[PDB]
């Protein structure tokens, strides 16, 4: 049963089980191509594939590029095999992933970091082509070797960027995992504090905030309460601008910008697919 | 379009369209 994966120059311990064919699933280790995601039985098999394999980046269209950081939109109907490999590889780190076979109704947004050998996988998120619940992310993953460095937040930011350009409001697919919930809360706090640092009006509706940020009104309200910024004095509902939080957030925004762990809207070249 | 959950041990219900007043510190 699978315990580790060789992935480019990294050797990654798996978290959960994923339904790879029992031929492969019998082995402890699994070698895979870091550019096409085909999986293979042995180091020596991989070396032959790498010598043959043409792909140096995901399939699909590069809709974002800022230097070495890209995002590729992959249609699950036009690249079924790639998206299935991507879903099997994801279930290795998701406690529960809804779907791995029927990838045709999904888009996958694949984030990569380029060095001189090609565009390397950072993480991705899947999105339903047509969601009845207006979910803007179905699943999201930062590859382990890149976790806890700000990439997850960049992926979340991107999913909302797409929502704005679509003129829609979005939300991630319930249920959210522990790691998913912590990261969305962090993001939502940052978006809310930023908005309030910039608004000057005496008042604002939740809908107004939702319209600008593409964040769903319930997640807005939910975050307000998480921050203890929703009060009820003299018979009315108020939003409290906490000076501490905005101050603390500014120092954090300085550190994020000091690195480059931020998505930049002027580098998106996208029109919605359908 | 309304939402609920308590604040300081009191259950409250709010609208997402009504403008909410923003305030700073101010004696409350
Ligand atoms: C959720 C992500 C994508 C997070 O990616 P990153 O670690 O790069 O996040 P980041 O941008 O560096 O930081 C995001 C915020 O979360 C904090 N943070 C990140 N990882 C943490 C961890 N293990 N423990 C405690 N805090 C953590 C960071 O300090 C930061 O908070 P501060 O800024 O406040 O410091 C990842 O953990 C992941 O891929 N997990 C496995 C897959 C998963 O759980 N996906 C989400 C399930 S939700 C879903 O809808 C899919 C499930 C399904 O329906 O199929
Ligand atoms: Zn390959």
């Amino acid at each position: 049963m699978i315990k580790t994966i060789a992935f480019g120059r990294y050797e990654l311990d798996t978290w959960y089980h994923s339904p790879y064919p029992e031929e492969y699933a019998r082995l402890g280790r699994l070698y895979m191509c870091e550019f096409c995601l085909k999986y293979m039985k042995s180091q020596t098999i991989l070396r032959r594939h790498m010598a043959k394999c043409v792909w140096k980046h995901p399939p699909g269209d590069e809709i974002y590029r800022k230097g070495s950081i890209s995002v590729f939109e992959v249609d699950g109907k036009k690249n079924k095999i790639y998206c299935q490999n991507l879903c099997l590889l994801a279930k290795l780190f998701l406690d529960h992933k809804t779907l791995y076979y029927d990838v045709e109704p999904f888009l996958f947004y694949v984030m990569t970091e380029a060095d001189n050998t090609g565009c390397h996988l950072i993480g991705y998120f899947s999105k339903e082509k047509n969601s009845f619940l207006n979910y803007n992310v179905s699943c999201i993953l930062t590859m382990p070797q890149y976790m806890r460095q700000g990439y997850g937040k960049m992926l979340i930011d991107f999913s909302y960027l797409l929502s704005k350009v679509e003129e829609k409001v979005g939300s991630p697919e319930r249920p959210l995992s522990d790691l998913g919930l912590i990261s969305y809360r962090s993001y939502w706090k940052e978006v809310l504090l930023r908005y309030l640092h910039n608004f000057q009006g005496k008042e604002i509706s939740i809908k107004e905030i939702s319209q600008e940020t593409a964040v769903n009104p319930v997640d807005i309200v939910s975050t307000l309460q998480a921050l203890q910024m929703l009060k009820y004095w003299k018979g009315k509902h108020l939003v409290l601008k906490r000076q501490d939080l905005i101050d603390e957030w500014i120092a954090k925004e300085a550190k994020r910008s000091n690195s480059n762990k931020t998505m930049d809207p002027s580098c998106l070249k996208w029109t919605p697919p359908k | 379009g309304m939402v609920e959950i308590e604040i300081e041990g009191r259950l409250h219900r709010i609208s997402i369209f009504d403008p909410l007043e923003i305030i700073l510190e101010d004696d409350l």
